[PDB]
RNA sequence: AAAAAAAAAAAA
């Protein structure tokens, strides 16, 4: 728990320091995925989607992170949101049909 | 004048003052003793109760020396009221129907309560509960209604 | 008591405010303590106005105790209202106040040159304090808002 | 309309729920009454003696027993010692 | 309404609400807290 | 502009004189300034000025009276209700997250967004199916008074965890004045020290080495007072079996 | 601290002595954790830690005898 | 009856400054400042009075007023007013229950505990457990604890962790626990010691955990049984076979093979289809 | 015990300037040994505001300060050696003097007053050095002390007592090219009279 | 690291010394999810 | 025809 708190503190300090860099959000969410904290990783990804709404890479990585943990209905809701927000990005549609 | 004059600009009090002067200094020394009463054991608002009580007692002494016994002249009475030996407004309330035993003026200041009431000590004792020894937070009054 | 409470709330208990409204460090101050304890113009202006008021009130208290008589009281009041720049550091926190000081000096000259004519020799004794007292009341009128 | 009698007379159709309030604990609305009405009703509830039918002479009698239960008020022309004026600061014996 | 168990119909109430007398000398009672910004309104679809 | 206060916190008088102070205090949960409503209780002429202790948003989140801070459906404390009904507690309880959630959700909490009923029945059904060489029977020497008049203690064995100390105390209060009663539920031991030996002799006379308190069988003997220390689980089990064997 | 550990019977004095000995043992352990300590320095740190542990043991024995 | 006994004379009770642990007395915080931080908390002194319930109890100017709280200083043994005190000067009984916002003395309870866990307490835990330490380690700890932790209320369970000099006293009433904590703090048991009577944390023993969880569950069950009608709850547990038969026969409403849901059957209202209430 | 007052106490610092001005505007004159003023005070003791405006009759105030001018000139001529009082009057570490134990019933020294002739100054003799002269007489409107009217002997006496501090200019032609209009005209032309 | 080994060494020797890194001005990241933004529900049920 | 603080003396 001390390690988890220190890593969370470091990641949140990097997010507060420069929130417009996607790597901080990606690292924090992937790390929180590694300790199977799916609600925490979902919250971090949704906060990143609040900072970066129209980023296709963040949408792709969050759908992928939802899929690799066998959360099918969550990821299908996520793909519906992604093709609703960006209907002219063919990458999201191609991933969704695939 | 309530402002002190040295010795040669002092005017003498009206006649009959020296008869009641000993009781007036009794009240003055009682108030001076009330200035030096420990507040360490009593609530803060209870530290100010004896001053209102002694002011009531001195004003009542002057009031019933002039109006009941009539043992002092009118000029002496107005000089006592003008030189701070009695509270003229509390006396003025004492001459009214229903306020003859009023403890102090602050207990009928309705504009300065939470719900525009008088004090609870203004209430007749019959409309209050038994074993209810109320004690006014303004002055320590235990009931000053005229019927009490 | 308000100035003392403000000092003690800010935990600056190494500053002592004495009863004549002087603020002195009780010990040797570090750089951090000197930076924390540096009050502003509002506190210091209010402190100096309280100091002048204390001088006036204390002159009246000395008259009422019997230590000085009424002529000494009037001369001291006229001295105090004419020497605000010497008896206070009040000008340090509001410098336009120097105008008032200059005004009092001007009044003093006129008063003094009409007060010492003939047998009235030079020295202390002029208790004609009303014009300088006026000047500082109008200063207070301006300085309250 | 919709304030007429035939509009208020018609009920709501359909069945009733087998399983509203302005605040979390009840329904509270702003109302306008005289100050004297609230004071009189609060007095009727609050005063021990609200109701209980009573004329002036026996109320004066109850006042007389209540007054003689209390300590002596004292003489206001006696400034010191026994008999000195105590007044409204006289306590009730119990 | 009915609450805390019992369901008896309590009598309806008339409540006098008066603003409290405040000390004119009282300073502001509480400090100001710097809370971070909440999330924005849900962004619209991108209609390129 | 109106508090959410239960009836038992409100005065018995149907006419309430109420004071209202905008930003009069901080909420006792989220530490935000809120409008405080206050009134005088039925305890006339001294007591405590009852007031809204928490804000209205926290009173919607907790479903509680603003004064007493108890559940407005059963009259239970909030934590008791939440532990015994396994509720979500809809809102963070951290420091900054409280103001964040209140700042971002104060319009949906008011409309009842972000009903237990059935979970109370679930708790009642769950508590319906609650599921919470032997020594010879005691001979006469166990309850006969010893020759030593200094012997005062009465040793009890067989005490279960469901038996409180007060039931033993007022079960033995009828025999005399008890100086001390030590009940260790960890070791299933108890020591009764009286003030007069007559009371202990009467306890031994009308107990006769056996006792039943609230359906729990216990064994009583005379004993010199000795302390109870760190003691083995097997010995605890065998005197629990002995206390059960007090009623063969 | 007093030299006679066994003569101390006061609970607060024994607790203060034990706290001081524990602080000294922690300081000795922190000094031993430093890589700059040579063989003589590590031996001195180990001896100081052992002495602090013995003093803490004596203080705790006195406390357990007379309150603690 | 009996008036309240004045405990300490007013000559010994003053309101003076704390002992000088510094150079300047800070008057806003009323605390000494200066000196050295090695002093800091220093030590916990011995209190100026204990309580005898059989000797110090009586009536005050609070038995006439319903809803009056108990006295903190009568619990501390240093209340000089006697019968003129505005608070009660008697022991809390078993029917002296208080809401989860105040203690028995009327002080406001807090959201969370303080780290140095003492004071009034928190309302997020119905804590009836008091943690006492600093006991002179002897062999007769249990008898003297049971003798002296008994005049403050009615006691459920005292576990004396001997050798450590630590005991955990659980009263059946929270007000009695607060009274005992405010009464035995900085007192002496048999020898001249200062007891650290503080608020107990949570017993990690899983047996104590399931005991507390169960007791919470029947407290809530008692509240629900008070809320619901007797026939309703009697059908709800269904331990009585006759109540089960009543549920089978009554929850049919003409249509056979229904077995009506608990939302429809166990419903309260004017328009429900049930005996209602 | 007074912690619940402290914030309020400190808040009244915000209103201590008026108090100072109020006190400084109601200070007794040299001919008054003491003055009673009406004060509005906070119930916790944080702020005393002198609730008076020092209203004077201007002819009376002129005559009183003219008599002061005479008396101080005569005394500074007559005194052997005038001793100036020490500023500050009290030491920095001396605690403030209590009213009740130091001043309250203490005999005041006699104030500066010109000795009026009983027959020449007969119009003002009985009221000249009062704090609010003629306040109980029909020469003023009432105790609020807002309007005055005076007789011819009184105005003559006040004018005679004011001759140290009264103008002797009768002709307005004395102020030819030495008035506000000419000063402003010279300011406009950047010249000096 | 050195604090970690000394904490482990004192953990082995009976006593459980509490470790605290709670400075002032510091947020709690382990109590609840910091600035928790739950995912928006969709047409697919995700309770399982 | 007669004008009178800060930079700047540094985070167990
Ligand atoms: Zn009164
Ligand atoms: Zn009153
Ligand atoms: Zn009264
Ligand atoms: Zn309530």
């Amino acid at each position: 728990k001390e390690y988890q708190g220190r890593k969370r503190r470091e990641f949140e300090d990097y997010i507060r320091r420069n929130r417009l860099r996607l790597q901080n959000w990606f690292q924090y969410a992937q790390w929180e995925l590694e300790q199977k904290e799916f609600a925490r990783a979902r919250s971090i990804f949704e906060r990143a989607l609040d900072v970066h709404p129209n980023n296709t890479q963040l949408w792709i990585r969050y759908i992928e992170a939802e899929l690799k943990n066998r959360n099918i209905n969550h990821a299908r809701n996520l793909l519906d949101r992604a093709v609703t927000r960006l209907p002219r990005v063919s990458k999201l549609w191609y991933k969704y049909v695939y | 004048m309530p402002a002190i004059r040295p010795a040669s600009k002092r005017k003498p009090p009206p006649d009959g003052f020296s008869d009641i002067e000993e009781d007036l200094l009794i009240f003055a020394n009682k108030m001076k003793d009330a200035q030096n009463t420990p507040t360490d054991n009593i609530p803060k608002h209870q530290a100010q109760w004896p001053i209102f009580q002694i002011a009531h007692q001195r004003s009542r002494y002057v009031y019933e020396l002039y109006y009941q016994k009539q043992a002092i002249s009118k000029q002496l009475y107005d000089w006592l009221l003008k030189n701070g030996y009695a509270d003229a407004m509390l006396i003025a309330k004492w001459k009214k129907q229903g306020y003859e035993k009023l403890c102090c003026l602050r207990c009928i200041q309705t504009k300065e309560t939470n719900f525009n009431s008088t004090c609870i000590c203004r209430v007749p004792r019959a409309q209050l509960k038994e074993d209810q020894d109320i004690q006014c937070v303004n002055c320590g009054c235990r009931g000053c209604a005229s019927t009490d | 008591n308000m100035l003392n409470l403000l000092i003690h709330r800010k935990n600056l208990t190494y500053l002592h405010l004495d009863y004549n409204f002087n603020l002195k460090p009780v010990k040797t101050l570090t750089t951090k303590e000197r930076k924390k304890s540096r009050f502003g113009n509002a506190f210091h202006l209010m402190r100096e106005i309280l100091r002048l008021t204390k001088l006036i009130v204390d002159a009246q208290v000395q008259y009422r105790l019997g230590n000085i008589d009424a002529f000494q009281l009037a001369d001291g009041i006229h001295y105090a209202f004419n020497h605000v720049g010497q008896l206070t550091g009040m000008y340090r926190y509001k410098y336009k106040l120097m105008h008032q000081i200059r005004s009092c000096k001007d009044l003093k000259h006129l008063i003094y040159y009409r007060f010492n004519t003939g047998p009235v020799g030079k020295g202390p004794g002029c208790g004609f304090w009303a014009p300088s007292w006026r000047v500082w009341l109008f200063f207070m009128r301006g300085i309250i808002p | 309309v919709p304030y007429t009698g035939e509009n208020l007379a018609r009920p709501s159709y359909g069945p009733a729920n087998p399983f509203k309030n302005n605040v979390l604990t009840g329904h509270a609305e702003e109302m306008y009454i005289s100050e004297a009405t609230f004071r009189a009703k609060h007095r009727a509830v609050e005063a021990v003696g609200g109701g209980v039918m009573r004329s002036n002479r026996e109320m004066k009698e109850v006042n007389k027993r209540l007054r003689e239960m209390r300590e002596d008020k004292g003489s206001a022309t006696i400034a010191d010692g026994e008999g000195a004026y105590i007044g409204p600061w006289a306590r009730y014996k119990r | 309404s009915a609450q805390m168990g019992n369901n008896t119909k309590k009598q309806e109430r008339i409540i006098k609400i008066v603003e409290r007398q405040r000390d004119p000398m009282e300073p502001p009672k509480f400090k100001h807290k710097k809370i971070p910004r909440g999330p924005p309104s849900p962004p619209p679809p991108v209609m390129h | 502009d109106f508090p959410s206060v239960c009836e038992n916190c409100l005065p018995e008088n149907p006419y309430v004189k109420m004071l209202k102070e905008d930003y009069g205090a901080e909420c006792k949960l989220c530490t935000r300034p809120f409008t405080v409503f206050s009134w005088a209780g039925d305890g006339r002429a001294h007591g405590r000025k009852k007031r809204t202790n928490i804000c209205l948003t926290c009173a919607r989140l907790k479903n509680a009276c603003q004064c007493c801070i108890m559940d407005l459906q059963f009259g239970l404390p909030i934590v008791i209700r939440d532990k015994a009904l396994e509720l979500i507690a809809p809102g963070p309880q951290s420091e900054i997250n409280r103001e964040y959630f209140a700042q971002n959700n104060e319009r949906a909490i008011e409309e009842g967004r972000a009903k237990t009923d059935e979970k109370a029945r679930e708790l009642l059904r769950r508590l319906a199916n609650s599921k919470p060489a032997a020594l010879p029977p005691p001979g006469p020497k166990d309850w006969l008074p010893p020759a030593d008049k200094s012997i005062m203690s009465l040793f009890i064995t067989g005490i279960e965890d469901d038996l409180p100390e007060w039931k033993i105390r007022d079960f033995f209060k009828q025999y005399g004045k008890i100086k001390s009663l030590v009940v260790s539920h960890m070791t299933h031991c108890a020591f009764v020290n009286y003030e007069t030996r007559e009371g202990a002799e009467k306890a031994a006379t009308e107990l006769k080495g056996r006792a039943v308190i609230a359906g729990c069988p216990l064994r009583i003997r005379w004993s010199i007072p000795r302390p109870i220390g760190t003691m083995n689980k097997e010995e605890r089990a065998e005197m629990l079996r002995d206390g059960r064997s007090a009623f063969p | 601290r007093p030299r006679v550990i066994t003569e101390v019977d006061s609970i607060p004095a024994c607790e203060k002595w034990r706290g001081q000995v524990l602080k000294e043992i922690s300081r000795k352990v922190s000094r031993i954790q430093d890589p700059a300590l040579s063989d003589y320095q590590i031996r001195d740190l180990n001896d100081e830690i052992n002495k602090l542990m013995r003093e803490k043991h004596m203080w705790e024995v006195q406390i357990r005898n007379l309150g603690g | 009856r009996r008036p309240a006994r004045p405990q300490i004379d007013p000559a010994l009770v003053k309101s003076e400054r704390p002992p000088q642990t510094g150079t300047v007395f800070n008057i806003w915080y009323n605390k000494w400042s200066g000196g050295d931080r090695e002093d800091k908390y220093l030590s916990q002194t011995h209190a100026k009075g204990r309580c005898n319930i059989a000797r110090d109890s009586g009536y005050t100017r609070a038995d006439s007023r319903p809803g009056s709280y108990f006295c903190l200083y009568f619990a501390r043994g240093i209340c000089p007013k006697g019968q003129d005190c505005d608070y009660l000067h008697r022991l809390p009984t078993i029917h002296d229950i208080f809401n989860p916002n105040v203690d028995c003395f009327g002080r406001d309870k807090f959201a969370d505990y303080r780290d140095d866990m003492g004071g009034v307490g928190s309302f997020n835990r119905q804590n009836r457990t008091i943690y006492v330490g600093r006991i002179h380690v002897t062999d007769d700890i249990e008898e003297i604890v049971a003798r002296h932790f008994a005049e403050w209320g009615q006691i459920e369970r005292i576990r004396v962790l001997n050798n450590r000099g630590v005991a955990f006293i659980t009263y059946t009433n929270e007000a009695n626990a607060q009274f005992a904590k405010e009464a035995m703090a900085h007192q002496s048991l048999d020898h001249n010691e200062i007891l650290n009577v503080r608020w107990a944390t949570a017993d990690p023993n899983p047996l104590a955990q399931k005991r507390e969880q169960r007791r919470i569950e029947e407290q809530a069950a008692e509240a629900i049984r008070r809320a619901l009608p007797a026939e309703f709850v009697a059908e709800i547990e269904g331990k009585d076979p006759e109540a089960r038969k009543r549920r089978k026969l009554e929850s049919s409403y003409g249509l056979e093979g229904y077995e009506a849901p608990d939302a429809v059957h166990f419903a309260r209202g004017p328009n429900a289809v049930n005996p209602r209430g | 015990k007074y912690t619940s007052d402290k914030r309020s106490y400190l808040g009244a610092l915000k209103f201590m300037p008026h108090a100072v001005l109020k006190l400084l505007e109601n200070m007794p004159m040299p001919w008054e040994a003491a003055r009673e003023v009406k004060v509005l005070y906070h119930v916790n003791g944080c702020l005393t505001l002198v609730n008076e405006i020092p209203r004077v009759i201007e002819p009376v105030f002129f005559a009183q300060w003219g008599s002061m001018w005479r008396t101080m000139r005569k005394e500074k001529s007559d005194r052997r050696l005038f001793k100036r009082m020490r500023f500050p009057p009290f030491d920095d570490e001396e605690p403030p003097l209590s009213w009740s134990e130091n001043i309250e019933d203490v005999e005041p020294l006699e104030p500066i007053q010109m000795e009026l002739d009983e027959d020449e100054d007969a119009a003002v003799y009985e009221w000249f050095y009062d704090h609010q002269p003629l306040i109980d007489t029909p020469h003023v409107n009432g105790p609020s002390y807002k309007r005055w009217n005076l007789t011819l002997p009184q105005m003559a006496n006040l004018y005679r007592l004011s001759e140290p501090l009264v103008s002797d200019v009768v002709d307005p032609n004395y102020f030819y090219l030495f008035e506000l209009k000419s000063f402003l005209t010279a300011k406009a032309l950047n010249v000096a009279l | 690291l050195a604090a970690l080994q000394k904490r482990r060494e004192l953990k082995t020797a009976g006593i459980n010394i509490k470790i605290t890194t709670r400075k002032k001005g510091q947020m709690d990241y382990n109590a609840d999810i910091p600035f928790e933004k739950k995912p928006a529900p969709g047409f697919y049920d995700t309770t399982e």
